[PDB]
């Protein structure tokens, strides 16, 4: 009952602007199944979808927390909500994995590589990792590797609420809501990953749209980091950022994460394509970070405009923005393939970020039985 | 079935399911069984 207390939510009553489609409102639903303040108008209320998914098919059963709140929520109660009603205790470790929302296809070894690698991550420091919620492209891979796992887990995922499919499914009050993994190929409505153990799911007001989640996902990220653990060497919970292919926005992202105080290290991956091999591409032509010469310009600005299908404008302000990026380079770790998997990353960035001095870098090391890292 | 049968947007009726877990259980066929309960149906709601 203190879910419904404590959390708010929000719903679409709006002057319902047609705009393209008739039926189709500023939030996106039917013009008839109505019932920010901007052009919607919303107002708020208890919330009334909250409790336990039960996933049903898709292989393993499995139980998965969730809560409707409102993207404007501070993220000290949702911590309390994380710590208290859900018994998770403080993790040693935040892994935010970012990508693309578009569906893609890797490597098979670089798919498994990559897997084993945040999963044995994820068991051996008791990590948080966070995800998109949605089981598209990048957290499609991994609710692989988490099928893949199949032992002993907090793999809290953060979706819009609108963009979910059933969500008349998922209404109730602390009540256990069977939910199906099975998605239909034509529905826009994306579907909830089925090997998740919670859910952030936020909305806005609107459905079917992004962009109602990355404030209040980098808001708990900024406040669980704040939360400096009893430990505290150097840092607290240190935050590292998993990048897999992406688009245009998650440079705007790194970008984000670089120019922040305390700074966050970024981690990506190769082979994957788009965003991260354009990264990569500008890492390994780097020579003194922003002193980029004319040729690997050029090269990064056809690349940019190949892959991405950008103007030549567009391309520029990219490029622009891949330098102020390249500014902080000994930030950006770059996991090459081609025996090191992933999990030989991640750590790196736990180390650099956490900046303290060498013995604890080797006590924590030592702690962690790690002699690679 | 695993490929076709069992693929995305694929409506199922109710109760259908649990009449092919029993047809599947008396011919002794092992793999759809595995795939059945691995699709969603649980044996404490079905066996009676």
């Amino acid at each position: 009952s203190w879910i419904e207390r404590a959390f708010y939510k929000r719903e679409c009553v709006h002057i319902i602007p047609s705009t393209k489609d008739p039926h189709r409102c500023c939030c996106g639903r039917l013009i008839g199944q109505h019932v920010w303040s901007i052009s919607k108008h919303t107002q708020l209320s208890p919330t009334d979808a909250f409790g336990t998914i039960e996933f049903q098919g898709g292989g393993h059963s499995n139980k998965a927390m969730y809560v409707r709140v409102s993207f404007d929520t501070k993220p000290d109660l949702l911590l309390h909500l994380m710590t208290k009603e859900w018994q998770l205790e403080l993790p040693k470790l935040l892994i935010s994995v970012h990508g693309g929302l578009q569906n893609f296809e890797l490597q098979p070894k670089l798919k498994q590589v990559f897997g084993k690698g945040l999963i044995k991550a994820a068991m051996t420091t008791g990590a948080w990792i966070f995800t998109g919620g949605v089981n598209t492209g990048v957290i499609r891979h991994v609710g692989d590797a988490l099928k893949d796992h199949a032992s002993k887990i907090c793999t809290i995922g953060i979706a819009p609420w609108g963009i979910v499919e059933n969500q008349e499914d998922l209404i109730g009050r602390d009540v256990v809501r069977p939910y199906q993994t099975m998605s239909n190929p034509m529905s826009k409505l994306t579907v909830l990953n089925s090997m998740h153990s919670h859910f952030i799911l936020a909305d806005n007001g609107t459905t079917g749209k992004y962009g109602a989640e990355v404030k209040l996902r980098r808001q708990l990220e900024k406040h669980i980091s704040l939360q400096k653990i009893n430990t505290r060497i150097g840092q607290g919970v240190p935050v590292v950022a998993l990048i897999v292919e992406g688009g245009p926005n998650v440079i705007s992202i790194v970008l984000e994460y670089l120019r922040d105080t305390p700074p966050v290290p970024v981690v990506v991956c190769d082979g994957s394509g788009r965003a991260s091999d354009i990264l990569a591409f500008g890492h390994k032509y780097s020579e003194e970070g922003g002193l980029i010469n004319e040729s690997l310009r050029d090269q990064l600005l056809v690349t940019i405009q190949k892959t991405f299908t950008y103007t030549r404008t567009q391309a520029q302000h990219l490029f622009i923005i891949l330098m102020e990026c390249m500014k902080k380079k000994e930030l950006i770790t770059v996991f090459r393939m081609g025996h090191q998997d992933i999990d030989l990353a991640i750590l790196t960035a736990l180390l650099k970020g956490a900046n303290a001095s060498a013995p604890d870098q080797l006590s924590l090391a030592l702690a962690w039985n790690r002699v690679d890292i | 079935a695993r490929s076709q049968i069992f693929i995305y947007g694929q409506q199922w009726p109710v109760g259908s399911l649990e009449q092919a877990m029993l047809d599947a259980l008396v011919l002794d066929r092992v793999d759809f069984v595995k795939l059945l309960i691995e699709n969603g149906v649980s044996m404490h709601r079905f066996l009676t």
